[PDB]
RNA sequence: UAAUUGCGAUAACGAACGAGACCUUAACCUACUAAAUAGUGGUGCUAGCAUUUGCUGGUUAUCCACUUCUUAGAGGGACUAUCGGUUUCAAGCCGAUGGAAGUUUGAGGCAAUAACAGGUCUGUGAUGCCCUUAGACGUUCUGGGCCGCACGCGCGCUACACUGACGGAGCCAGCGAGUCUAACCUUGGCCGAGAGGUCUUGGUAAUCUUGUGAAACUCCGUCGUGCUGGGGAUAGAGCAUUGUAAUUAUUGCUCUUCAACGAGGAAUUCCUAGUAAGCGCAAGUCAUCAGCUUGCGUUGAUUACGUCCCUGCCCUUUGUACACACC
């Protein structure tokens, strides 16, 4: 009966599913430490869940993330949603509630996306234009 | 180069052939209780401070 | 602050910049107060962000565009002129290289220098075709504070774009001397020269 | 647009005329009456029926509504 | 024995009847079954210019038709498989039975 | 070709190709008082070329005179050290 | 303590492992090394032109050690890129398979990758540790 | 030996050919539609018309 | 790494194969001024003679120059794969040639005039001057002279 | 209000169509309903780092348990809900809150009366009339042509360089397709510089090609403001594949050759969030061939929320010498 829980985050078409369980606290990106995302700029954008509330809250729990689909910046956003929710989910029904709610204001105050994901999806293209909204061009002679 | 500071109190409406210029009545920050109307290009909310290179020119009322 | 040991090695430098205060990459977003009024509450300060890569849902409405940081605004104007439209990976990277330059020249805070330049560059007078009919010409009006930062940031980023075009000085450095000149003023800045030209032209139309 | 149509004005008006000693000023309770007290072909209409019902039931609280 | 059932009709409301009718038969017969698994609706698209001619505004509308597939696993002796393969027949509904 | 365009020429810059002692001693006595040196900085500065600048920063840092702060490709940011 | 190839970054690992073959220098030479274009989409060969048979093995083995089985056809789609076919738009073009086929053959006799069921090339008993032992000091190189 | 994708497309082909047959040959018999039912080892076709005794 | 200070062996534009090959540009791209040698042909010969490609052409020992040319003049003799060249089994003897500074325009004219006496379709179109590659000509090539 | 969308005097009583409602599609459900054709955790066998409890893996007749993520059916879920201002103060938006979802939530389908002498008799065995009907305007066969080239336009593609070009590395999508009495998609081994060929295998398909390892991309490099490693039009030579047959080169591969173009004038087009714009993939055409289209996913801006200036659109008043109606 190993204590564990699993939740997911997403982006435009990416879907990350982090596994949140009690442990030493090692973090993996599909096999590897979270220090190896390698856009080399988005690294603190995915370090946001770890560092905004501190690593003491992540000290007693380890997280393993599996990321599929989306683009390169999309997969990074996928990891941050699941990690943010996973700490919230773990602290809701294993840790006391008063930790969970104070974590919610820790996340939703700084960046709204961490717990509530975007409501924006690609739009179908239409005949009469190359993309969804633009037309080809027009010529009258 | 004296630049005047005035604060919007109300947004009158849009003005121009294509309505690109908004109508505004402002109150002077210093020497208050004086109101003037200025034609502003961009978007203006309330409680927004304006800066001018000229003070005694009221915009022509559209009426 | 205290170091934390863990199974996977997390280096010490990353930990420090978030415990004592939630910083930028390596710089600070506090004590960046705007000296000139009529721009505060339109230049977004007092909520730092780590990295300028963020997709904020800000597009349904008319006046919530004073809440996203000025830093990411400046990044989002680097992506323009065709071949580099989009590609925010390099827009962030270029600004990463730029802030290294204002750190070493003009030793003031690089965030402070950028914000000071924006206020000093936004024109406060512009022209508009107004008349009682066919007899219409240039007319002088005032620029709104929200349009000021719009007008200001446009000239700053396009100066580096045009100057680094057909010239060896890269976009990461050509944007530096523009900010350096835009903040204090030398009239050799691309943006400042455009500013005074635009204001004088509008002034002549009184 | 958020101006309700005749099929929402008339179905709602038919309810207060007949279900006054009945379903109250709270929407989520009203919509759980309409789904069985009336045969409505679409959920979106039923949701708009109990919507304009609550709006009219909130009017009848303070004074009467003419019509 | 490991008999497997498959349903590939284009009408869910007609096809869900056959799947419901076959799962209840084994359940009331007290035989272990593998529940009805519903495959994604594979989409056959045909897109054409509406006009028979080549003139006018280039309107391109699509005609779509959807294929709904179901398959169920059973383990039943020979005596009862014969009487269940010849029942639960519906128009426009295709069923194939494979043993092992 | 129907223009009214002038298509003016350029300055035809004469940036050096390879280093020499008359300039090698010049760089090591001129890299001070430069609070920022880079490949494009050392172009409007001492006339070494684009490849000369890149190899110079590779050399003047191998032994080391001033502290370097960036190793990212296509943009080198250096600064003098105390 | 424990050292894994996934515990080190990709760029430094392949760069360090590539040197080890150069130091050891016994595996093979195709015979036409440095004459081959290495793809049909790259309009110029390896610019350094010192390796591409000791440094390609550094990056292909990392994938083969990572995943279950990879064949030569998979590399062509993997290492390939858009080919600028002149005035035409870009298009994905595979890579030269002969070097991909023959680099794996050298890996056979050096005990890194051997024949595997269900087709393809899979790492051998000596293969797993050799990569990890080499990747070990790439972590202790900091001291 | 056919893909299930092709089968149901060719299934609709069978109906369209049958429909155009049963409207051209039974035109004066009050033909009003057709539908095909598939059974193992047996195929059914229902010709729905008005003058059934004339159809037969 | 280490940078060579200076030496007196540096020379400006030099002469070989009737072409004044420029200095101060790498020998892999300096030898693309001569016709018959492209971006690749220079790359192949410079390494087959054991010449430092990184080393420029302005500083290049004289004895290393003529080592290059005999490799360029007779590539097949010096273990080339032999499909690099632009004239193989050319038209006359089956020997593998590669046109160079003088013979690139000489053999082009011979290839030009090979099909004119034959009265081929390609030869006539070259004499006519239009596109011999079978392109549409209704709209392309209006400012051809 | 987007909407004769709603609503209250008052010579009108209701209705029908349109819009809307509806159908499809898009995102939420850790609650209902199941799954080695999808997965996850654990136990067996086993590989590596360490050896100390851990980490990264593989395994089909080794099972066990479960359905967050993926598929689904029936459903639930939003109706602008809660609150302050506005107008015989008669109902939404603003301001904020809630939430996955608050521009009818986004986008499509459907889409009225009446007309155009709009296009179409080259889709039809759908047709009237006219023509023709045996050296036939019927059919078929051989070789050409539709491509032809002084020039003028249209829809477009590649670009004029360091926000770069090129080289080694990291490396991520969804929409779909696919052979039977046929020869389709083909992984894997081998050969080949490449193209491509060769020998088996898998697949009638969530099990196989496919995670379609797309590209734009990110790291290390080389280059360095030179019409230069930008740009690759033109040409010359050779090797292959499709096709009975490619010569006015089908297309692919290899080397050489290297033009304009230095950001383009009057003019003119489209466009308001995952939208423009940039990037590529699939399918339709396909024995061979995209620079087309129809879709899909990827990165993701600036500027408004406006007005009647232009060009159009809708309703009312007024004038009319107009009615095939301002051409
Ligand atoms: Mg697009
Ligand atoms: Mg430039
Ligand atoms: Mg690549
Ligand atoms: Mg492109
Ligand atoms: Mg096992
Ligand atoms: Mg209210
Ligand atoms: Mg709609
Ligand atoms: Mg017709
Ligand atoms: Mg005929
Ligand atoms: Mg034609
Ligand atoms: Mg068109
Ligand atoms: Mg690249
Ligand atoms: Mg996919
Ligand atoms: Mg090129
Ligand atoms: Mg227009
Ligand atoms: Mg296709
Ligand atoms: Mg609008
Ligand atoms: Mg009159
Ligand atoms: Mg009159
Ligand atoms: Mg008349
Ligand atoms: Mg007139």
């Amino acid at each position: 009966a190993v204590p564990s829980v699993q939740t997911f985050g997403k982006k435009k078409s990416a879907t990350a599913v982090a596994h949140v369980k009690a442990g030493k606290g090692l973090i993996k990106v599909n096999g590897s430490p979270i220090t190896l995302v390698e856009p080399e700029i988005l690294r603190f954008k995915v370090y946001e869940p770890l560092l905004l509330v501190g690593l003491d809250k992540f000290s007693n729990i380890d997280i393993r993330v599996r990321v599929t689909g989306g683009g390169h910046v999309s997969q990074v956003y996928a990891i941050r949603q699941a990690i943010a929710k996973g700490l919230v989910a773990y602290h809701q029904k294993y840790v006391d509630e008063q930790s969970k709610n104070e974590l919610k204001k820790a996340f939703t105050s700084y960046d709204r996306t961490l717990l509530i994901a975007d409501s924006r999806r690609p739009e179908p293209k239409k005949f009469g234009g190359k993309g969804a909204r633009s037309r080809f061009q027009k010529s009258y002679r | 180069t004296p630049v005047t500071l005035a604060k919007v109190i109300k947004v009158l409406g849009r003005t121009g052939s294509r309505g690109g210029v908004t109508q505004v009545r402002v109150e002077f920050l210093e020497d208050t209780s004086r109101t003037i109307v200025r034609n502003v290009k961009g978007p203006v909310r309330e409680n927004d401070i304006l800066v001018l290179m000229e003070s005694e020119r009221e915009a022509r009322r559209l009426r | 602050f205290t170091p934390v040991v863990l199974a996977t090695p997390i280096p010490e430098e990353v930990q420090q910049a978030q415990t004592e205060i939630k910083l930028f990459n390596k710089w600070s977003f506090e004590e960046v107060e705007v000296k000139d009024a009529s721009l505060v509450d339109y230049v977004q300060v007092r909520q730092p962000i780590f990295v300028a890569h963020t997709a904020g849902r800000y597009a349904n409405k008319r006046f919530r565009k004073a809440q996203c940081p000025i830093i990411e605004r400046l990044t989002n104007s680097l992506m323009m002129n065709g071949r580099n439209n989009g590609k925010k990976l390099k827009a962030v990277r270029i600004i990463k290289h730029t802030l290294d330059i204002i750190n070493v020249l003009t030793d003031q805070n690089p965030i402070q220098v950028v914000v000071d330049a924006i206020t000093n560059t936004g024109p406060r007078e512009d022209t508009t075709r107004v008349g009682g009919g066919g007899a219409a010409r240039r007319q002088a009006v005032d620029v709104s504070p929200l349009r000021r930062v719009n007008q200001a940031i446009a000239l700053l980023t396009i100066g580096a774009r045009e100057a680094a075009f057909r010239n060896i000085k890269t976009i990461a450095e050509t944007l530096a001397e523009e900010l350096i000149n835009a903040a204090k003023g030398s009239s050799t800045s691309y943006a400042i020269k455009k500013k005074d030209e635009l204001e004088r032209v509008a002034k002549s139309n009184r | 647009g958020r101006v309700r149509t005749k099929t929402v004005k008339r179905a709602s008006k038919a309810l207060i005329e007949r279900y006054y000693p009945k379903l109250t000023l709270d929407f989520q309770t009203n919509k759980r009456l309409c789904d069985e007290i009336a045969t409505i072909q679409s959920k979106r209409l039923r949701n708009k029926i109990a919507g304009y019902t609550t709006h009219l039931m909130k009017r009848i609280q303070k004074g009467p509504v003419r019509g | 024995i490991k008999i497997r059932i498959t349903l590939t009709s284009t009408k869910v409301k007609q096809l869900e009847n056959v799947s419901s009718n076959i799962v209840k038969n084994a359940e009331q017969h007290n035989l272990v079954k593998k529940g009805p698994v519903r495959l994604p609706t594979k989409v056959l698209k045909i897109s054409t210019r509406k006009t028979p001619n080549g003139e006018g505004s280039k309107t391109w509308e699509t005609y779509e038709m959807r294929i709904h597939k179901r398959y169920i696993d059973l383990e039943a002796p020979v005596q009862i498989v014969k009487r269940i393969t010849q029942i639960t027949i519906e128009p426009g509904v295709d069923v194939e039975v494979v043993v092992a | 070709k129907k223009k009214w365009s002038k298509k003016s020429m350029k300055d035809r810059a004469q940036h050096a190709v390879i280093l020499d002692q008359e300039k090698y001693d010049r760089i090591l006595k001129e890299v001070p008082t430069y609070r920022y040196v880079s490949v494009s900085v050392l172009v409007d500065r001492l006339k070494i070329g684009g490849s000369l600048a890149r190899i110079a920063l590779r050399h003047l840092e191998k032994e080391g005179i001033i502290k370097p702060i960036s190793k990212h490709s296509k943009q080198a940011i250096y600064t003098r050290a105390t | 303590p424990g050292v894994s190839v996934r515990d080190v970054a990709a760029q430094d690992f392949i760069n360090a492992y590539a040197s080890f073959l150069q130091r050891q220098g016994k595996l093979e030479v195709p015979g036409y090394v440095d004459i081959v274009k290495t793809s049909s989409g790259n309009e110029m060969p390896p610019q350094d032109a010192e390796g591409w048979f000791y440094k390609r093995a550094a990056s292909v083995a990392r994938h083969i050690y990572m995943r279950k089985q990879v064949g030569v056809g998979k590399l062509n789609k993997l290492y390939g890129g858009a080919k600028s076919r002149g005035v035409r738009p870009y298009k994905h073009i595979d890579a030269s398979g002969s070097i991909n086929r023959k680099v794996l053959q050298a890996l056979e006799k050096i005990g890194i990758v051997e024949i595997s069921p269900k087709g393809g090339r899979r790492i051998s008993e000596n293969g797993q540790r050799d990569l990890d032992r080499i990747a070990a000091q790439t972590l202790e190189e900091d001291e | 030996l056919i893909s299930k994708k092709r089968k149901l497309v060719a299934d609709g082909v069978f109906y369209a050919e049958l429909n155009e047959f049963f409207t051209r040959e039974l035109a004066e018999e009050g033909y009003s539609g057709v539908e095909v039912r598939v059974t193992p080892t047996k195929t059914e076709v229902i010709i729905r018309a008005t003058r059934t005794q004339d159809v037969l | 790494s280490l940078v060579v200070q200076e030496q007196g062996s540096f020379q400006h534009i030099l002469r070989l194969l009737n072409t004044n090959v420029d200095g101060n540009i790498k020998i892999v791209y300096a030898l693309t001024t001569i016709k018959g040698v492209g971006r690749r042909y220079s790359n192949l010969v410079c390494k087959k003679a054991d010449v430092d490609l990184h080393k420029r052409a302005g500083e290049l020992t004289q004895e290393e120059l003529e080592r290059i040319v005999q490799i360029m003049q007779n590539p097949t003799h010096y273990k080339i794969p032999a499909w690099f060249l632009n004239r193989q089994n050319d038209i006359t003897d089956g020997k593998d040639y590669h046109t160079l500074a003088n013979n690139v325009e000489s053999k082009l004219r011979d290839d030009l005039e090979r099909l004119k006496k034959i009265r081929a379709h390609r030869g006539i179109r070259h004499f006519w001057g239009l596109r011999v590659r079978g392109q549409h000509t209704k709209t392309t090539g209006r400012r051809r002279a």
